[PDB]
């Protein structure tokens, strides 16, 4: 059977090398960070903090 | 005899500002990387302004 | 990250703004990271709501939380005898009204038979149309949920009524036809005057109590200018 197996083997080889990578870092982080804005200046007051 | 005439055009100018502020207890315990990140958020708010 | 919390933007501390000591513990689940109206007790101490002196200022008990959203009890600014700052003049940013507990409006569309409420998703059985207030309260506490006649307050002598809960975790709702239940939410409004109450809450409503504490400008900001309570 080794040549009918060889076509299934080739198809699985191509999918595995294109769908997979070796995990070197077992846990992955994701973060969410906020933002800020300027405002229009005035000659005597002061702007908001950040 | 002959007539002559001309005109001219101008542009506006405005001012913007922002503040940041810290208590002594924040500055006592903070990582410098946190205040550097607040600075980078202001530099990003500056581009989104202009 | 999901949320902003109220903070002082401008606070001087050489004007009418002052250091004091807390007369009681701040409840971190209910009162930390909120704008509290404060007075002074019969000792020298800051208390939430009217003390002996009435409302004399605003306070924000600024507390850190872990990534899981919960607050450390090891702080040095939230137990009885801890120092705290109190403001009369300044600006608060990321402003919100302060409310304690939960409150619900109940209105009955039926003029016949009985209507069905739910408490945390389990039903009252039957409420007749045209109850007394005490009969409405009784039908709320009668559920086998372990909540009791001190967890609730009810007022209303009309098809309309209101349920007030001192706890945070009881949800009153409608389940049958003939009745509706609206939770009475509270958000900051632009251009609005805010008042500190004897409870320690801050609300755009003044009642039989409510000294002035400030006004908003844009809704996210409060310009603080406390008109201290007086005899």
């Amino acid at each position: 059977f080794a040549e009918s197996i060889a076509i299934y083997n080739e198809a699985m080889d191509n999918l595995i090398q294109l769908l997979t990578y070796p995990v070197t870092v077992p846990v992955e982080p994701v973060v969410q960070i906020g933002e800020t804005t300027f405002e229009e200046a005035t000659e005597l007051g002061v702007p908001r903090g950040a | 005899g002959l007539p002559i005439e001309v005109f001219q055009m101008g542009y506006d100018l405005r001012h913007y500002d922002k503040r940041n502020a810290y208590s002594w207890m924040f500055l006592a315990d903070a990582d410098g990387r946190q205040v550097e990140a607040i600075h980078d958020a202001v530099l990003w708010a500056d581009k989104r302004l202009v | 990250a999901l949320k902003t919390k109220p903070r002082w933007d401008k606070y001087d501390g050489y004007v009418g703004n002052y250091r004091g000591v807390l007369g009681e513990d701040i409840d971190l689940d209910t009162e930390a990271n909120r704008v509290l109206a404060v007075g002074t007790n019969s000792n020298g101490a800051i208390v939430v709501g009217a003390g002996q002196t009435g409302i004399k200022g605003l306070m924000i008990v600024a507390v850190g939380a872990d990534i899981h959203g919960a607050m450390l009890d090891g702080g040095i600014n939230n137990h009885a005898g801890d120092p705290q700052d109190v403001g009369k003049h300044g600006e608060i940013t990321n402003f919100q009204p302060t409310v304690f507990g939960r409150t619900f409006g109940v209105a009955i569309s039926a003029t016949e038979g009985n209507v069905k409420l739910a408490v945390n998703g389990v039903d009252t059985g039957n409420i007749a149309y045209d109850t007394s207030a005490a009969n409405l309260k009784s039908g709320i506490v009668a559920v086998d949920d372990g909540f009791t006649a001190d967890d609730f307050t009810v007022t209303g002598t009309a098809p309309n009524f209101t349920i007030v809960t001192t706890r945070t975790d009881v949800t009153i709702t409608a389940s049958g036809e003939g009745v509706t239940v609206t939770e009475a939410t509270s958000v900051a409004a632009a251009g609005t005057n805010y008042y500190g109450h004897a409870d320690g809450t801050v609300n755009a409503v003044k009642g039989s109590d409510g000294v002035y504490v400030g006004h908003t400008q844009e809704a996210d900001r409060l310009i603080v200018n406390v008109k201290d309570e007086e005899d």
